[PDB]
């Protein structure tokens, strides 16, 4: 259940950030406060998504499919 | 939004807000009475049933 | 796939594939001319054995 | 290009009558094939 697109709030283009998030939270250590910031998400409404969003796709894909 | 109602944004809803999935089922198997006078799963024509 | 019984007549050969396969009885045989080509392909497809225990 | 079923998808492709188990293996699910045909969504 991948990241949106498009903010709810504003319609910023919003996903193509998901990559850079994840690892840039995960290599870097930072917290999320500074991890969007940098990440360029000034305003809050697009702050949510990325905030509270579950990528069910992964625990989805491990089914062998077929 | 006058007692209770409230008002959504239609742009929201273009962009995704509150979508959701939708599944029904359906039940169907065949039939004995022998000797097996069974039925059939086929297109029945018009002059057929 | 089903043998069809062979019948004789005059010179030709003849067999009734009664086939039902249908859910229904159906029954519907076809009566087809054994084309000799077709005899003799499968002739040719015979194991070497086969004849042995056919006595060739 | 008629029936699949789980784990072994190969093309079963039975017509009738013909031992709705699998030849492959001993599933009894058999999916039924999604359409050669084409379909129409609207992007909205
Ligand atoms: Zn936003
Ligand atoms: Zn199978």
């Amino acid at each position: 259940m991948i990241v949106p697109v498009r903010c709810f709030s504003c319609g910023k283009v919003v996903g193509d950030k998901w990559e850079s998030y994840l690892n840039l939270l995960q290599e870097d250590e930072l917290d999320e406060g500074t991890a969007l910031s940098r990440l360029g998400l000034k305003r809050y409404c697009c702050r949510r998504m990325i905030l509270t969003h579950v990528d069910l796709i992964e625990k989805f894909l491990r089914y062998n499919p077929l | 939004n006058q007692e209770d109602s409230m008002i959504m944004n239609q742009s929201s809803i273009d962009r995704g807000l509150f979508r959701s999935l939708f599944f029904r089922s359906y039940m169907d198997q065949e039939k004995k009475y022998g000797m097996s006078i069974t039925e059939t799963f086929e297109k029945p024509q018009r002059t057929n049933t | 796939n089903t043998q069809p019984t062979i019948r004789k007549d005059g010179l030709k050969l003849v067999g009734s594939w009664k086939k039902d396969r249908a859910t229904g009885d159906a029954d519907e045989p076809e009566l087809r001319v054994l084309s000799t080509e077709e005899i003799l392909n499968i002739f040719k497809h015979i194991s070497v054995k086969d004849f042995t225990s056919l006595g060739f | 290009l008629k029936y699949i079923c789980a784990e072994c998808s190969s093309k079963l492709s039975l017509s009738r009558t013909d031992a709705v188990r699998c030849k492959d293996c001993g599933h009894r699910i058999l999916l039924k094939a999604r359409t050669k045909r084409l379909v129409q969504f609207e992007a909205r």
